[PDB]
């Protein structure tokens, strides 16, 4: 027997993704706006069937490698790695589109940052974040593949781009490929969606002549001993328990349980 | 960017090995029991014997 | 002496393509520049051919 009711965990509250998945939370997604605000868990309560992930269609590249460490994370503290209005003075950081709709009008995600021409020039890019925070940092970016040369040559003001991200235990090239695509939400284009966890006084650099969706805001990172993620349907209430399942949670003395 | 290998092969070393300790302490316990049961039996299969 | 250059290696299981990245990296050990390394195990009586 259990209560039947998702509970708190020693006192301490579990984050409810609730419509959320662990895409959507991590990129910031419109509808996961209150996620997005320095906290701590005992676990990380999903829906079964989520749909605020990636409003944009693209590839999460290793996204349950990404579930698998952020399983082990306890808390975040969300600091702007690289400012929108400082960091980035010869792009035009406003760049929305209709893939993600925030009450109903045109938005986009609230830790990336799309880059767009600026007086009809896309500048060379070369910007360098060292991990100061001393905590594992999770980087997070995207790189735009659109569907055909014209909107391509409209955002980026070039055919032949490239994202070069290196950090000392990451490096990887992106090629944006434009090719024509099924329509996904929408839109024909691809945002892929790439992460790298960044070790403490390790320096990450982003280098691009286009297509970047770059980090706005970064999640430093604090493991802890007893943590996971429960894929539930139970509504949270106030309880106080020791032991918690998907199911119900329990409060007893027994050695076993079937549940 | 192989944390769920990882944790897989962890979970088959420590579940396999757990498992094997959880057997061998039984079979001991068990035995033990069987053991000194079996030499009182002995005993007293000594007595009846002498008894008849 | 070359803006493109590439590295082939092909077996009879083997065959990758390799590209230099040229980009603006952190310092290990005192060099910006990486040098990628690759292996493969060939079969008795197996060609390996080298391209670059
Ligand atoms: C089979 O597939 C292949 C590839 O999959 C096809 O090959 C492609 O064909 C298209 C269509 O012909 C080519 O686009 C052309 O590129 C020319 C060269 O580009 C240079 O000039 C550009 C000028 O930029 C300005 O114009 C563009 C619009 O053209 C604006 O978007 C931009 O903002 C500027 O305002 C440079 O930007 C660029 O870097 C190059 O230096 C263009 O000259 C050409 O434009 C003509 O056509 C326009 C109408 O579309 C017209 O408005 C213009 O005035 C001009 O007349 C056009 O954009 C691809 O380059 C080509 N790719 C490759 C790799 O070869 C192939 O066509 C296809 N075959 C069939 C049968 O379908
Ligand atoms: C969430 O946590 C971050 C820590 O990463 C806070 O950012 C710090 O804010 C203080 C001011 O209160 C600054 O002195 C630090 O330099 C910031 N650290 C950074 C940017 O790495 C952030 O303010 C917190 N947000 C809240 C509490 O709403
Ligand atoms: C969130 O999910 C709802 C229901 O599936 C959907 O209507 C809405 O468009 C989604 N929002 C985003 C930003 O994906």
């Amino acid at each position: 027997s259990h209560n039947g009711k998702l509970c708190r965990l020693k006192g301490k509250a579990p984050l409810q993704l609730g419509n959320c998945n662990i895409a959507g939370w991590v990129l910031g997604n419109p509808e996961c706006e209150s996620l997005l605000s320095n906290r701590s868990w005992s676990y990380i309560a999903e829906t079964p069937n989520s749909e605020n992930g990636t409003c944009f269609p693209g590839d999460f590249a290793d996204y349950e490698e990404l579930r698998e460490q952020l399983s082990s994370v306890s808390s975040f503290e969300r600091f702007e790695i690289f400012p929108k209005e400082r960091s980035w003075p010869n792009h035009t950081t406003r760049g929305v589109t209709a893939a993600c709709p925030h009450a109903m009008k045109s938005s986009f995600y609230k830790n990336l940052v799309w880059l767009t021409e600026a007086n009809g020039s896309y500048p060379n890019l070369s910007r360098s974040y060292v991990n100061n925070q001393e905590k594992e940092v999770l980087v997070l970016w995207g790189v735009h593949h659109p569907s055909n040369i014209e909107d391509q040559r409209t955002l980026y003001r070039k055919d032949n781009a490239y994202v070069s991200v290196v950090s000392s235990n990451y490096n990887r090239r992106f090629t944006p490929e434009i090719a024509k695509r099924p329509k996904v939400r929408g839109q024909s284009g691809r945002i892929n969606y790439y992460w790298t966890l960044l070790e403490p006084g390790d320096t990450i650099i982003f280098e691009a002549t286009g297509n970047l969706i770059a980090p706005w805001y970064a999640f430093a990172l604090s493991r802890g001993p007893g943590s996971g993620i429960i894929t539930s349907n139970a509504p949270l209430d106030e309880c106080d328990t020791k032991c918690q399942t998907p199911q119900g949670a329990i409060n007893s003395s027994l050695p076993f349980q079937n549940i | 960017l192989e944390k769920r290998m990882e944790n897989l092969n962890k979970k088959v070393d420590d579940g396999f090995l757990d498992i094997w300790t959880y057997n061998a302490e039984l079979l001991v316990l068990l035995e033990n029991e069987r053991t000194l049961d079996f030499h009182d039996s002995n005993v007293k299969n000594l007595y009846e014997k002498v008894k008849n």
